């Protein structure tokens, strides 16, 4: 927004800051823009007005109506209460106060956090400070960037100097200083911290608790800020000796050590620099003052440490005599009294307290357990923080451990006697009393030293660019002779000081020989212990191992020349010497030490390596000085105690099964591991493994240890998994045995018998794994909400994820291709195995299925917002519904469903889920930002969990809002569904207001899959019937299709996909081709709904919505806003493409490689690698021309890889492009007929769908058989269901048109008897209507001109569909030649007739006529209607008689012995049969007259009893069939004149 | 009442009232030719002789 | 009941 308060208006400028402190400048222009609005918020730091009493007496004696500043607002008995609270714990003035509480209930946070309105204020009032004070420190570390712009740097700087500090520029100009207000700022905060414990205290000695210690947060981070921002404005020498007086005495009158001393220690450090050291006011005259003043203490350590630290500042003056001015003033006695004052401070403990202050600011929750008890064995006398949750920032670390060093390389290079006299003291002492311990002053400060320099090799660096500096000099002088205490201490120095390669060889070239510690005097100490151990040891011996260990895994891992040369160093033999000390009596810290050290020596490592490794860990479990098996035991069980070295020799099993190539054959182990042996390989360690996993987890108290321990053992079971071939397997037990030879049998035999899969597999299916892991995974929320990312525990459950993800994956497999196998070699062969799986899980659900709350944690965790742990907790819900044991045990009532409602625990996840989606996204970071991969998974999850068992409800019709009741659903009163807040109305809700049309890329694809998802879940949705009233009435309720409708864009061959071009060659090779068929399926959806939605409305019979549906379909909307017609998104049909056409290559090789074994029209790309694979092969053992034709080949193959990809891409369109038609085409046709609406107003939009269809139609003429069916039938009933000369000559002259594309077909025989039959309608009415003056003549002869064009090739055609298989299309064919006969006689002959006689139809037609009576509502019945019809026009014509007569028919009527609504049929045929006979004898003339008398004759009395019958509604139609069958008779005797024959 | 069984129906209305279409032409179009050659001469004799040759 | 659906642009 762009009015926004005074909370946003910080937040939004805090967000700015961080954007151009990481590399993002896109906000230079606003972000000037806000400094200048709040350009009185900086001036004041923090200020809080008094309270006054004008306004506490006003705001309660009239609390009706309230004035601040412009806007106007009402006071209320309840809001006027929050006024008076709030100013009363935070002492603000009321006007104030309410301004605050006013902020409230504007931006509506009471919601969002569910907590009191007078509550609120507090929070809102300390956001304040917060951002005010954070975003100054921003400002000034931006304007200190060296790694930006230098115009930039500047232009912050200069903005401080006046916004911050209140001075102007340089080019312009009673005030008051910064410093005096910072530190009556930080003053209050004191203050008022002070007084809110007090008074805290007093009540709880609630539902605050929380708000109290976000306070406190907020308060203490406030402090920091301002401590920073005062270091940064002295560090610009804007400070004087005033303020430092005034700093000096209130840290004398420091009370408790706590974090604001800490805090502070980096303002006295810069304070002593600028002024102490000669590096700012170089006053020497100033500085002799200022000693003497420094040098009342409530703490003697701080004075110390502040005395020593001026000392050390101060003594680089008296360096030279040319610099500065050192007359008249003795030297001796101010070395010697500045010697003896940093004696006494270091006895104070000067350095101890340093050390504390160090320790307690990295303070971590969480420690490697690689160097547990490490700078921890000294005597800590100085009282430890109250350990309460204040953790500390990264800019005061980096500030604390700059000035650690500069005080470190100051001390070493102005006071080296006083380090000389102080180490020989040390030794002194303790050479005359060695039973006491003597002070630890040079080994504090060698861990000062190693605090300070970690982390920083640009420093660190410098100890080893120039060895003749004072550094290296030091570094030299203190690896003399010394104590244990010394050596470790510089063993961890050199340790510490390894933080990259570089900086790791140095030290090692500075170790070894080129006096100091060398390697040689560190193995020959190892040897002597070893001996000794192994013919006690005291803490110190121990201590020493421990650093040297230490020191060495950490060279190993960080230097390449040292790993390579110990390794395999002749005069060292460190691995021996470990392993002789690990075998004896020694605490488990030196044995986690060397599996540590070992670990760092195999972390990169190759097959000679590997190999000399197992031969020495197999030499030394075999006879560790009692059988093999049982001393192997005994070591491994001796490891099992404790958590350091299980975890520590876990790391190293998982470390030695990398391979040395890296994370597929050649197993990482040797074939060979224990077959001297009787043992079964590297199986007992995985055994062991799980044993341990298994039972001794509940020796462990430290939660931390435990959850260590399990993430080991989760990601030694990964990497045991992962290093498992699949495929390799499946095509070796497919093709390996069947059709390659038995020789690489052996090889994948011994790989699945070596393999740990097999043994991994045999343990998940264990009721201990499986208790385990769920009990992992069933933690408090508590925790995890608390907890870092970084946290142990949510990788722990991560990796048991995954693993139970693999399991799920890999347990078929398993199943199918390992037990099988591993049962025969056992039985043929000699194998002790001990079972550890249990026979009646015959598969993992079956261990799992019995636990409940597993689904509700899954569910649970979805509030955390962690992007990996939600995606694998949906991807193993979706798995566990796409189940079918799970859901038939659940489902044999229920059980998910009622333990999802116990709590409400649907309710939170819904809600979760809802607040999930409406997340928006980032455009930059399309496919990488997690709240659309989260958004992808739930959809996916839905779709599986909708499309598994329909019928039945699912968790997903619950976390829809549904009450799912046994076969049944339902609503409930003022349930989240029935308010419309939901998860689908959620979905709905972001669908609606998606917008896909854009303008820089235009067509997006990620838009186009989330709504393709989104309307297959809808449709999912749809069709189940259980819940498709519901939701049709949720949809029409809210005008879905009226919002769908308003987001349809248009289509056309301009607008690229995603940049890209539709006629581009590439398109079809691309990703667009997804999202087009993607967009297809969207239209095609979305008019299925519009048509079920028309058809509902229509049978519904209410006309309120058939208005708003035309006006959209019409172009118009009235709430007038116009969108385009139906017929405008008919612009998917084009075959300028030519998708059916395809560019076939030369091919001159592979041609003979056809497709057969690739193929639901799916083309496998292996089953034509393996036969081009096989060809190559052979066409290299024939030996003619191998290197130079195998380019060809790999081009060809090449070539017919992306030939398959663009066949198939091509068939998925035409597919998509045909349910897109057959939906458009059902959707028309549900609109015509259902339209009450009139005509001849849609009469244009008539005229326009043919228009649009002539093309369509002229383009698929005979090409498919498909489409045309489709386009076929809407014109068929169209022409049924039909200013005006206009439209009379557009419709006629289309109508002409469509005439001849029907008899095109028909002369070609195109397409199915179905589509056949269609055109036969057509054709019949244009024939029968529009033809039945002079326009009627014209268009009577030019339609005959159509028909003798093809001649007797058409005819035929319809004369062979005739009495065939098909029973419409015969009907059809056989009505069809009767309009062709009748219009021709109306244009004495006709040439249609004489043609049936010569395709032999009138012969084959006048057989059929026996046996009349088998034949004859019913299909045969109309059928032979036709029949009987058609003969009957034949015989009205001169010419019809002789090839009639000539048929023979008298004869044909005859062997079938044919001579209330039942009776009327009969006479029906009866009738057709005497109207033939009848009309063809009086024809031709005498030459019938002779069978017209025989048939009288041979039948006399029958039509007697007619004739004499004729002389309520079936009555008519019965007595009617007896007139017309009377009068026909009579016809037949005066024509044939039976009457003269008496 | 369902848009699936809807199309079916109206396919076989159409075709329903095409056959009945079809039957009323024919019906017509022999009627008008009986008419026609009726009207010629002897409308009346051509049943009368019948009715005396006959029993009436 | 329809806060948000309701087609004013």
């Amino acid at each position: 927004m762009t009015d926004l308060r005074k909370l946003e208006a910080l937040q939004a400028l805090h967000a700015e800051l961080v954007a151009v402190r990481q590399h993002r400048f896109e906000g230079l222009q606003v972000l000037e823009t806000l400094l200048e609005e709040q350009t009185d918020a900086f001036k004041a730091l923090i200020a809080k007005p008094a309270r006054d009493t004008k306004d506490r007496e006003a705001l309660g004696k009239e609390p009706k109506k309230l004035k601040i500043g412009e806007e106007e607002y009402s006071l209320n008995e309840d809001f006027v209460n929050d006024c008076l609270k709030l100013a009363d714990e935070l002492d603000l003035n009321e006007k104030e106060s309410a301004r605050i509480l006013i902020d409230c209930d504007a931006e509506g946070d009471v919601e969002t956090q569910s907590r009191p309105l007078w509550e609120c204020g507090v929070i809102r009032f300390h956001q304040e400070r917060k951002y005010l004070l954070d975003c100054m420190r921003l400002i000034l570390e931006i304007a200190a960037d060296e790694d930006i712009d230098a115009g930039l740097q500047e232009s912050f700087g200069v903005a401080a100097e006046d916004k911050i500090f209140g001075i102007p520029p340089p080019w312009e100009r009673q005030v008051k200083k910064f410093i005096p207000r910072c530190m009556e700022a930080m003053k209050g905060v004191r203050s008022m911290l002070q007084c809110m414990a007090d008074k805290a205290n007093a009540r709880n000695m609630l539902d605050n608790q929380e708000t109290l210690d976000f306070s406190r947060l907020s308060l203490v981070e406030q402090h920091e800020c301002l401590a920073s921002i005062l270091h940064a404005a002295v560090q610009r020498h804007h400070a004087t000796i005033a303020d430092f007086q005034d700093f000096i005495k209130i840290l004398r009158k420091w009370d408790k050590y706590d974090h604001f001393l800490i805090h502070l220690i980096p303002v006295l450090a810069a304070y002593i620099t600028e002024f102490g050291s000669p590096e700012g006011m170089g006053d020497l005259q100033q500085a002799r003052r200022l000693n003497d003043f420094i040098c009342s203490w409530a703490l003697p350590v701080l004075g110390a440490a502040v005395r020593a630290w001026w000392i050390a500042e101060h003594n680089g003056f008296y360096l030279d005599d040319t610099v500065q001015d050192l007359r008249g003033i003795n030297l001796d006695e101010e070395d010697e009294q500045r010697t003896k004052q940093f004696l006494d401070a270091l006895k104070e403990g000067a350095f101890d307290f340093i050390l504390s202050v160090a320790a307690d600011c990295k303070a971590q929750e969480w420690q490697d357990p690689s160097q547990l008890g490490a700078r921890q064995w000294l005597q800590r006398k100085i009282p430890s923080l109250p350990s309460e949750p204040f953790p500390f920032s990264h800019f005061l670390q980096h500030s604390l451990m700059v000035h650690l060093e500069g005080f470190v390389d100051a001390t070493i290079s102005n006071l080296p006697d006083v380090l000389r006299k102080l180490r020989t003291e040390e030794d002194e002492q303790r050479q005359l009393r060695p039973n006491h311990e003597q002070d630890m002053d040079l080994e504090r400060f060698l861990i000062i030293i190693s605090y300070a320099y970690e982390g920083r090799p640009d420093a660190a660096m410098s100890f080893w660019e120039d060895p003749d500096s004072n550094l290296a000099g030091f570094l030299q002088w203190a690896s003399r002779r010394a104590s244990t205490p010394l050596v470790s201490a510089f063993c961890e120095m050199l340790r510490c000081l390894a933080d990259n390669e570089e900086c790791a060889t140095a030290a090692h070239n500075f170790l070894l020989d080129e006096q100091s510690l060398t390697w040689s005097q560190i193995f020959k100490e190892l040897e002597y212990f070893t001996t000794k151990v192994c013919s006690e040891i005291e803490p110190e011996s121990a201590l020493m191992l421990e650093c040297y260990l230490r020191l060495i895994a950490k060279l190993a891992t960080e230097s390449e020349i040292a790993r390579k040369r110990l390794i395999m160093d002749e005069d060292f033999n460190l691995v021996d010497t470990i392993l002789k000390l690990s075998v004896g009596v020694i605490p488990h810290r030196l044995r986690a030490c060397i599996f540590y050290v070992l670990k760092a020596l195999m972390i990169r490592k190759t097959h000679e390596e590997l190999d000399a490794m197992w031969r020495w860990v197999e030499a030394w479990m075999t006879n560790p000085f009692p059988g093999p098996q049982e001393c192997m035991e005994m070591m491994f069980r001796e490891f099992g105690t404790g958590f350091e070295q299980s975890n520590a020799f876990i790391q190293l099993l998982t470390t030695l099964l990398v391979p040395p190539e890296g994370l597929n054959d050649s197993v990482p182990f040797p074939e060979w591991l224990g077959s001297s042996i009787r043992t079964l390989g590297i199986e007992p360690y995985v055994d062991f493994v799980f044993d341990v996993f298994a039972n001794r987890t509940k020796d462990i108290s430290d939660p931390s240890q435990l959850r260590i321990l399990r993430l080991s053992c989760l990601d030694f079971v990964m990497v045991c998994l992962v290093t498992f071939n699949e495929d390799l397997i499946v095509l070796g037990h497919e093709s390996n045995i069947s059709i390659d030879d038995a020789m690489a049998a052996t090889n994948l035999a011994t790989y699945v018998r070596l393999h740990p899969f097999s043994r991994v597999m045999e343990w998940l299916f264990n009721e201990k794994v499986i208790t385990s892991l769920i009990n992992t995974i069933h933690q408090d929320p508590i925790s995890l909400g608390s907890a870092s990312p970084d946290s142990p525990l949510v990788v722990s459950i991560l990796r048991a994820i995954q693993v139970m993800i693999k399991a799920l994956e890999l347990q078929e497999t398993y199943l199918h291709l390992v037990r099988p196998e591993v049962l025969r070699y056992q039985g043929e062969a000699g194998v002790r195995r001990k079972p550890v799986a249990n026979a009646a899980y015959s598969a993992f659900e079956d261990g799992i299925l019995s636990h409940l709350s597993l689904v509700v944690d899954l569910g649970k965790y979805c509030n955390l917002g962690h992007a990996e742990l939600t995606l694998a907790c949906l991807k193993l819900l979706e798995k566990i519904s796409t189940s079918s044991r799970i859901l038939s045990a659940w489902s044999p009532r229920n059980k998910a469903i009622v333990q999802l409602e116990r709590n409400g625990e649907g309710e939170t996840i819904s809600a979760s889920l809802s607040a999930s989606i409406m997340a928006t996204l980032d455009p930059a970071l399309a496919a990488s930002g997690e709240n659309y991969r989260v958004k992808l998974a739930i959809l996916d999850f839905l779709y599986a969990c909708l499309r598994a068992t329909p019928d039945q409800p699912t968790i997903a019709h619950q976390l829809l809002g549904f009450h799912c009741e046994l076969s049944k659903l339902g609503i409930e009163p003022k349930g989240p569904f029935d308010m419309q807040k939901s998860l689908f109305h959620s979905l709905l809700n972001v669908l609606i207001t998606l917008t896909v049309s854009e303008e820089e890329q235009g067509m997006r694809g990620y838009l186009v899959t989330l709504k393709y998802r989104v309307l297959r879940i809808l449709q999912l949705l749809w069709k189940s019937p259980l819940s498709a009233s519901l939701v049709m009435d949720e949809l029409r309720a809210t005008n879905f299709l009226f919002h769908m409708l308003l987001r349809e864009v248009q289509i056309q061959p301009q607008l690229p996909w995603d940049g890209q071009l539709v006629t581009g060659c590439e398109f079809l090779l691309s990703d667009a081709s997804l999202a087009y068929i993607d967009y297809l399926a969207s239209r095609a959806a979305i008019f299925e709904y519009i048509g079920k939605e028309l058809c509902s409305v229509s049978q519904n019979r209410i006309p309120s919505i058939k208005r708003q549906i035309f006006d959209a379909l019409n172009g118009q909307i009235f709430v007038p806003l116009t969108i385009p017609s139906i017929f405008d998104f008919f612009d998917f049909i084009n075959t300028d493409y030519k998708w059916e056409e395809i560019p076939s290559p030369h091919f001159t090789y592979l041609k003979d490689l056809d497709l057969g074994p690739c193929i639901g029209v799916h083309y496998d790309i292996r089953k034509a690698q393996e036969i081009l694979a096989l060809k190559r092969k052979e066409y290299e053992h024939s030996q003619l021309a191998t290197p130079e034709f195998l380019e060809t080949v790999e081009l060809e193959e090449k070539v017919l890889i992306e030939w398959l990809t663009v066949r198939n891409r091509a068939n998925l369109l035409l597919t998509a492009r045909l349910n897109l038609l057959q939906a458009w085409a059902n959707l028309l046709l549900v609109m015509i007929e259902s339209n009450d609406f009139k005509s001849t107003p849609k009469m244009a939009f008539l005229l326009q769908a043919l228009q649009a269809i002539l093309p369509t139609l002229e383009a698929f003429s005979s090409l498919k058989s498909d489409e045309a069916f489709e386009l076929a039938r809407v014109a068929k009933v169209l022409l049924w269901k039909l200013e005006q000369f206009t439209v009379g000559n557009l419709i006629g002259d289309k109508l002409f048109q469509l005439f001849q594309l029907c008899l095109s077909a028909i002369s070609q025989c195109s397409g199915t008897p179905e589509l056949r039959s269609l055109y036969y309608s057509i054709c019949y009415r244009y024939l029968t209507a529009v033809v039945d003056t002079r326009s009627v003549t014209n268009a009577r002869a030019r339609t005959l001109k159509a028909i003798t064009l093809y001649g007797d090739r058409l005819l035929n055609v319809i004369c062979d569909d005739a009495y065939g298989s098909d029973t419409t299309c015969q009907t059809a064919a056989m009505i069809l030649l009767n309009a062709l006969v009748h219009t021709s006689r109306a244009s004495v002959d006709c040439p249609i007739i004489d043609a049936l006689n010569r395709l032999n139809f009138i012969g084959v037609l006048v057989d059929s006529l026996k046996e009349i009576l088998n034949e004859w509502a019913s299909p045969s019945q109309q059928y032979t209607s036709a029949k009987l019809a058609l003969l009957l026009q034949l015989c009205q014509t001169r010419q019809g008689a002789k090839y009639v007569l000539q048929a023979n028919l008298f004869r044909a009527l005859e062997q079938s012995g044919v001579f209330v609504v039942a009776l009327e049929r009969h006479y029906a045929l009866l009738v057709a049969l005497a109207r033939v006979v009848g009309a063809a004898v009086t024809a031709r003339g005498a030459h019938n007259i002779v069978q017209g008398r025989k048939f009288l004759t041979q039948h006399r009395g029958l039509v007697v009893h007619v004739l004499k019958k004729n002389a309520i509604l079936a009555q008519q139609a019965l007595e009617e069939r007896i007139e017309e069958l009377a009068e026909a008779f009579m016809l037949l005797i005066t024509a044939t004149g039976f009457l003269e024959y008496e | 009442v369902d848009v699936d069984t809807y199309l079916s129906n109206l396919q076989t209305k159409t075709t329903l009232s095409m056959i009945a279409d079809g039957l009323e032409r024919s019906a017509r179009d022999f009627d008008a030719f009986l008419e026609e050659n009726v009207t010629l001469e002897w409308e009346a004799q051509r049943k009368r002789i019948y009715q005396h040759f006959g029993i009436k | 009941i329809l806060p948000m659906y309701k087609l004013s642009p």
